[PDB]
């Protein structure tokens, strides 16, 4: 009663894959970085009176 | 409503000494009125807390 308007689950899956490649071309590397770099075992847990 | 005992006592002419590390949990209103009712009227000496008054922070 309507027709063929919407993509298949497989065809839409291919569209999403193309979208991923397009974004990766613009951004080839992860742009964010956390303040910490090492594992949890490489940092002491200490308390201080404050910065000053 | 819950029943409660409240019997004021005669003043013995003595003060009260307390510590902050042992009274942080209780509200100040309950502590002062309770001690005053027992008969401690003239003096009060409070020992500051050992690890509950200063500022501080934790860091890696």
């Amino acid at each position: 009663g309507i027709g063929q308007i919407h993509f298949n689950v497989e065809t839409s899956r291919k569209v999403c894959l193309d979208l991923a490649k397009s974004v990766l071309r613009l951004v080839p590397v992860y742009p964010l970085v956390s303040p910490v770099k090492k594992q949890h075992d490489d940092y002491w847990f200490v308390g201080r009176l404050g910065l000053d | 409503q819950l029943g409660q005992r409240k019997y004021p006592q005669v003043v013995m002419g003595m003060g009260m000494t307390s510590g902050f590390d042992d009274g942080y949990n209780l509200t100040p209103e309950r502590q002062v009125k309770m001690a005053y009712g027992l008969g401690y009227r003239d003096w009060w000496t409070t020992y500051i807390g050992m690890s509950h008054y200063w500022k501080g922070l934790t860091a890696f």
